[PDB]
């Protein structure tokens, strides 16, 4: 729910990712048989739908700032991971509450007999 | 490693003469070449600049010609403090080459 | 740190004190670190405000942070500087680090200065990035793309081989500093402001053929305003 | 500043007809571009958000495409409920830049 | 205007080694494309050409004698520097620094060094 | 759905000043940026101005042709907007619009039924 | 990448879309990344075989992964190879590595040949094992086993000071390469095939005692087929 | 590992069979894993029983964790130690490591001895503390504040600018292991027991006033017992 800064945003998005499921070959499972250094990279493109990309940025510039402090804070050197102790609030924040209907949480499907 | 060669090798002077000195070199300087000046105890001062340009405090006695392989050193009106060894150089390919140089003496 | 969040078509942010369930993590390939390309921001890529975007600063330790794959940039840099001494400045990539994949310009410079400092940082703060790991610091050699990042939760050898540009520095880290362009041995051109890539791709008219070639046993800067070439301009 | 044009400035058009527009401009890397549309007595109204994502509640006959200098509007087919005239712009920033734009003229 | 000094090393068996300097007291050195230089005159000789150095990183020698002669510089103390191994008696000879003088168009150099000299025993 | 209404306009002697406005409302101030245009059967549509959110301290732009006959203003707390002219010269007669918008659009996707402003 | 588990006594896949309570994860100690050797497929264990299986691949940069405990080797392998003209072949090993815990013959290799590329790797991608690290590469020296990996969801000095046999290579990563055992500063016999580490340890009947100990200023290669020893049939 | 839970006001083990939810883990940022202070259970500070605390021990590789920020140390360590044949002796410290944030009085001990083993190691295995990082091991030079670690459940420059004390060793990880006080270049009293840091600190009452001050060529010793003090008392 955030807008734009007085940056100007490319509504376009060509990004490329090293994701590649399955195999060509059975050898490319294989760093022998493998693809270049570069050749894992792939491409593909995206539109501001909905004004999804331009927003993009903007979160982007937020967080950065937000991760900067968080990684002065950090002791760790490489910082490889973050995404993990996300996932682990996001079950925090939902669990250890007590829960069956009455608290606002669990999601629990209405009662049937 | 290209040729570089001058003439007269030596000359004798007086007064009032029109001097005239010559560069000559294997390759096609093109005019990228100058001209110098030396007295024993002293740099080889430059006269000659781009085949054309005498340098900025040079008196005017000194002018100069021609390109690709040839060119010339000539002193107008020639003084006793002209006397000097002669060079020239090329600044077209290196390495770097120069003329043999030339002396004059008056008498 | 929050996070984006796709939900209603639109992103939203995770910082709330409710987590309704309208939003699912079913897995974590749902996750995403993605940096993006500060670039895409409209933020100039004149070199000279490169270098005024570099901070020079000793002190605080690097850091840097493994991301998701990203943007392409059109414009990213090479650098050797060196202090005025000939000491070297910047340290040498750890390893695992190299270029980012996709840059369409990385210019690549060189030369010396105070180089200022010893682990430069950006003034904004902007992300370097290397290949998959942003960093707080510029490393030797290898490029880096300005950039930012953020993390959201999810519901063709020209692509790297392209590459212009290469120069000289002179100075470097203040306002003092300069810049000359390089074609065949050759320093030349100011490099003011102004200059897309291909504007400066296009002054290759003169490589060989209409102009500039200093063949001589030097090689003759010119001054950029054949006005623009300033061919015999060069003092 | 990116200036910018249109064509045709007018174009005569039938029920159902598949019609486009050119619009042109000073070369622009954002895909910012849109379309609008407006009507006597009416305020302008968007078509298309930047780039090819239509506006909301567009019809589906609606499209565009391009890039840079160059890029178009498309409707695949007209309804009586489109006649107007037809708008481009340039939001790559600042300042804003705005075609002449072009008429609806009906057969 | 800059007053460039010669410097250099003292008298040394043949066969040892030599190093040369010179320094742009009136100069900074800092212009891009400025380009500084050794020649030598051995016996009252022509200006026999040494080495080229360039502001922009780039050196240049004499291929004869190449194979013993390398280029150093210091820029922060506006210093230039040669190196030469197997110093004997044909390496003999007075020996200059140079400058480009017109500056910046068909090298134009031109400046020139105060002389020094170096002999062996 | 943004609620806009435009206020000032009419006919003015030529020399003059004065401050043409909006007010709106479902659409919180906080969240954007507004651009005044100007339309004549003469130009077609043309920018006049941006007003900048306050995250990019109220900056503002004008269109050279008109910098610095204009300035403008905004109150978020009202949720108005002013044109406040520094003059009324001539060829003013353009029917004047304020628009804004989402900010991962452009400030196009919203605008006023516009007004009439003439000049004597 | 699935997960074995175990379920009414027998493995099962994880990867299913549904995850039924029947199988529960009540701590992270049920987890396990075992490594496996290779060996216990049946896989020839005879050195030639196990330089056919090595790629000298240049290009990618090595990994490593961290694994669960796991079975004991009978055979593995040291290297010392390098380049002919006398460069070294293959880093050395990074820091926390060291030889798998216990293999019953450490086979010992040194000498030349092209050794190919710079990072070897596997053909079969088969991991490397390193004590507790797998690994995509070979390491100078220390000893790495063979193996594979898996994961699964669960519900006396002999042991490492058995080793024998250690041997010269002639060429190295190509089809004509050799290998010569070494006993007694003697290189010998050709090692061709079938041999185990058995095989070739009771020919040590021969040192000082029955056979070869070429009491000489130099060594004798005897060229294996007494007939197998080929005493005598250096050339 | 047991955990530290608060609740009822009061700590609790974590280790039971049932997590009953009256303790909430709401967010990973209730957990601390916190160094602690060794001194802070009254162990004594004299240097020479920090000396009797170190096995000096070869061996086993050296293992680092990181933890929580902690409390304040008012004695801490540096160390130059090297072996009695001039080689060096412990590695330096690797990278991210620097000295405790808040120590009082770092001490500083430089000097040789035999130096044993190549690791150290605490003899009680207590963690060696450099910034944020615990150690089993001494590095070189930067200070290490002994203590240990704990993991619990949640629910002005001389804060750093203070430091006194550095002094030489004889013999080192030994019995026989001495030290002298130095100050002004001079190495004087063996420091043998009972003194604090003000104790010694109280000593430079003599600096360049009223007692020692060796204003030769050479330093001299003062034995310590100006009784104390031990002036002219030297041999
Ligand atoms: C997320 O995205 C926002 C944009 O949405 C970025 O915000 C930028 O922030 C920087 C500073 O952090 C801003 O830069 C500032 O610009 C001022 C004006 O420069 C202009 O005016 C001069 C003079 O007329 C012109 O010559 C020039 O062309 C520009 O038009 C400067 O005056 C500021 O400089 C002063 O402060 C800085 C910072 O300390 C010093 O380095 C300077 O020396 C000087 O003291 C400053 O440079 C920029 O305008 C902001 N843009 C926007 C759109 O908001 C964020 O940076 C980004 N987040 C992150 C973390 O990257
Ligand atoms: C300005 O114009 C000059 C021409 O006047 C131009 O020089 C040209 O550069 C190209 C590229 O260096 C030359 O073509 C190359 O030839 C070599 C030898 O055969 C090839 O190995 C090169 O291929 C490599 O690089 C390619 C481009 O990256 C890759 O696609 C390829 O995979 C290889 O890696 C390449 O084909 C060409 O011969 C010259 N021509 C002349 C007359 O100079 C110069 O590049 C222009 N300046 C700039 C800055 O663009
Ligand atoms: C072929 O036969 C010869 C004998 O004809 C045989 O040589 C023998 O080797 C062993 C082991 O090297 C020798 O015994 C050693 O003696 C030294 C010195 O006292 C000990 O230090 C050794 O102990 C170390 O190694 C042991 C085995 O790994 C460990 O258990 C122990 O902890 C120590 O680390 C060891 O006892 C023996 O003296 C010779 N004998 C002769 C006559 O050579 C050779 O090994 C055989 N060839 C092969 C390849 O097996
Ligand atoms: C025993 O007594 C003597 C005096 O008889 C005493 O020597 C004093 O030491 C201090 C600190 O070294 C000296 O003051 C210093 O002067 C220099 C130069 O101006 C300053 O740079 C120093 O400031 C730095 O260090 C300070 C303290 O850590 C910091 O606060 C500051 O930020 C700087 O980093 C400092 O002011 C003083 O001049 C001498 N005086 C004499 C006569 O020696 C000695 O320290 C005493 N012995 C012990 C072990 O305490
Ligand atoms: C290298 O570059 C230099 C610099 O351009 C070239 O020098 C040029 O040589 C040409 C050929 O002679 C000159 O043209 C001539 O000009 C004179 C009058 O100035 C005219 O009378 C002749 O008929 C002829 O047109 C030219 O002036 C000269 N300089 C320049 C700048 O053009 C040189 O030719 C190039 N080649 C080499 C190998 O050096
Ligand atoms: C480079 O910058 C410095 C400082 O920014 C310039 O020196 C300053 O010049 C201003 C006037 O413009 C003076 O008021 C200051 O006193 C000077 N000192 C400072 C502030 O450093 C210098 O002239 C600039 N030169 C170039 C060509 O970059
Ligand atoms: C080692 O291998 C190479 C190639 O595998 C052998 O050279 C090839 O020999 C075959 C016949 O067996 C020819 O058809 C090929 O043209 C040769 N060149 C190739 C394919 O590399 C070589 O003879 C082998 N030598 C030994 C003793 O290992
Ligand atoms: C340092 O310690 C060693 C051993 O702790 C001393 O040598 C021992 O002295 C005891 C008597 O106190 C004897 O019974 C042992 O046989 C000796 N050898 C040992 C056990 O190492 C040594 O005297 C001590 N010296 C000093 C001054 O520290
Ligand atoms: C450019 O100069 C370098 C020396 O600085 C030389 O090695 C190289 O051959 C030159 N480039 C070309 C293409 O001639
Ligand atoms: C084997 O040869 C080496 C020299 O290569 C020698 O140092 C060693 O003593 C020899 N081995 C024995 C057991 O004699
Ligand atoms: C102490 O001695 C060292 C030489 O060991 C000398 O460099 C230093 O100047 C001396 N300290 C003082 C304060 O004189």
């Amino acid at each position: 729910a955030i807008v734009n800064a007085q940056p100007k945003c490319n509504p376009n998005l060509h990004y490329w990712t090293t994701q590649d499921e399955g195999a060509a070959i059975g050898l490319a499972w294989i760093p022998y048989f493998g693809p270049a250094a570069e050749g894992i990279y792939t491409e593909g493109l995206m539109h501001n739908q909905d004004g999804l990309i331009c927003g993009l940025r903007q979160l982007a510039n937020e967080t950065t700032q937000a991760l900067q402090l968080f990684l002065r804070a950090t002791t760790e050197l490489r910082t490889f991971s973050i995404l993990n102790r996300k996932a682990i609030d996001f079950l925090l924040q939902r669990w250890g509450g007590t829960c069956h209907i009455l608290g606002p949480d669990c999601c629990i499907e209405p009662h049937d007999w | 490693d290209i040729v570089m060669t001058q003439s007269p090798l030596s000359l004798s002077t007086s007064v009032g003469d029109r001097v005239s000195l010559t560069c000559k070199a294997s390759q096609n300087v093109g005019t990228a070449v100058a001209w110098y000046q030396q007295k024993p105890g002293q740099s080889p001062k430059l006269l000659i600049y781009s085949a054309s340009n005498r340098y900025t405090g040079v008196p005017d006695r000194f002018t100069g010609s021609g390109s690709g392989t040839d060119f010339t050193l000539t002193i107008s009106n020639m003084q006793s403090e002209d006397l000097a060894d002669y060079f020239c150089q090329q600044y077209s390919s290196y390495p770097l080459t120069f003329g043999a140089g030339t002396k004059l003496e008056l008498r | 740190i929050p996070l984006g969040v796709i939900h209603n078509s639109t992103l939203q942010v995770s910082d709330v004190d409710k987590l309704v369930c309208r939003d699912k993590l079913s897995s974590t390939n749902q996750l995403r670190s993605v940096g993006l390309n500060l670039e895409g921001n409209g933020v100039a890529t004149d070199v000279p405000s490169a270098t005024k975007r570099w901070g020079f600063r000793s002190g605080v330790p690097p850091k840097v942070v493994n991301y998701e794959a990203g943007e392409w940039a059109e414009n990213c840099y090479n650098l050797e500087i060196k202090k005025p001494d000939g000491s070297e400045c910047l340290p040498a990539a750890p390893d695992g680090i190299r270029g980012f994949p996709r840059c369409r310009y990385v210019h690549k410079v060189s030369g010396t200065g105070p180089c200022a400092g010893d682990f430069a940082f950006h003034k904004e703060g902007a992300f370097f990035l290397y290949d998959r790991l942003a960093s707080t610091v510029i490393y030797r050699g290898t490029t880096f793309a300005e950039g930012v990042v953020a993390f959201l939760i999810l519901p063709p050898s020209s692509g790297y081989y392209s590459t212009t540009i290469r120069y000289q520095a002179t100075g470097f880290g203040t306002n003092e500093t300069e810049y000359l362009f390089e074609v065949d041995n050759l320093t030349y051109v100011q490099l003011e402001s102004r200059f897309t890539p291909q504007f400066l791709l296009q002054l290759n008219e003169t490589i060989y053929t209409s102009g500039k070639r200093s063949n001589t046993t030097g090689k003759l800067i010119w001054k950029v305003n054949r006005k623009i070439r300033s061919e015999e301009l060069s003092f | 500043d990116i200036q910018m044009t249109q064509s045709p400035a007018s174009l005569s058009v039938s029920v159902g007809e598949t019609v486009s527009i050119t619009c042109r401009a000073s070369e622009n890397i954002y895909s910012s571009l849109a379309w609008y549309q407006q009507k006597q007595g009416k305020s302008p109204q968007l078509l298309v958000y930047s780039a090819t994502i239509l506006a909301d509640g567009v019809p589906s006959r609606f499209s565009g495409s391009g890039s840079g200098t160059q890029y178009s509007l498309k409707i695949n087919s007209l309804q009586s409920e489109d006649f107007g005239t037809y708008y481009c712009q340039h939001f790559w920033g600042t300042p804003y830049t705005f075609g002449g734009g072009t008429k609806l003229e009906i057969k | 205007d800059v007053k460039l000094l010669e410097s250099g090393g003292g008298l040394v068996q043949p066969g040892g080694s030599l190093k040369l300097s010179c320094a742009a007291s009136g100069f900074s050195l800092s212009t891009s494309g400025v380009g500084v230089g050794w020649f030598r005159q051995p016996s009252g000789k022509g200006l026999e050409w040494l080495a080229l150095i360039w502001w922009d990183d780039d050196k240049y020698y004499n291929p004869s004698l190449k194979s013993q002669l390398s280029i150093s510089k210091d820029f922060s103390r506006n210093q230039v520097f040669l190196k030469i191994s197997n110093v004997d008696i044909a390496d003999t000879a007075t020996y200059y620094c140079a400058r480009r003088d017109p500056f910046g168009y068909d090298n134009a150099m031109g400046y020139w060094g105060q002389g020094t000299s170096v002999t062996v025993s | 759905e943004v609620q806009l209404q435009e206020s000032g306009g009419g006919l003015m002697q030529p020399g003059g000043s004065m401050k043409l406005s909006c007010v709106a409302s479902g659409f919180t101030f906080s969240n954007y940026w507004m651009n005044w245009v100007r339309q004549s059967p003469e130009k077609g549509l043309e920018w006049v101005a941006e007003i900048r959110l306050k995250s990019n301290n109220y900056a503002t732009h004008y269109a050279e042709s008109v910098k610095g006959r204009f300035t403008i203003s905004r109150d978020d707390s009202k949720r108005s907007v002013y044109l406040q002219m520094n003059t009324l010269r001539a060829e003013d007669t353009g029917i004047y619009y304020c628009t804004r918008g989402n900010g991962n659009y452009r400030a196009m996707d919203y605008w006023g039924q516009g007004t009439s402003v003439t000049v004597s």
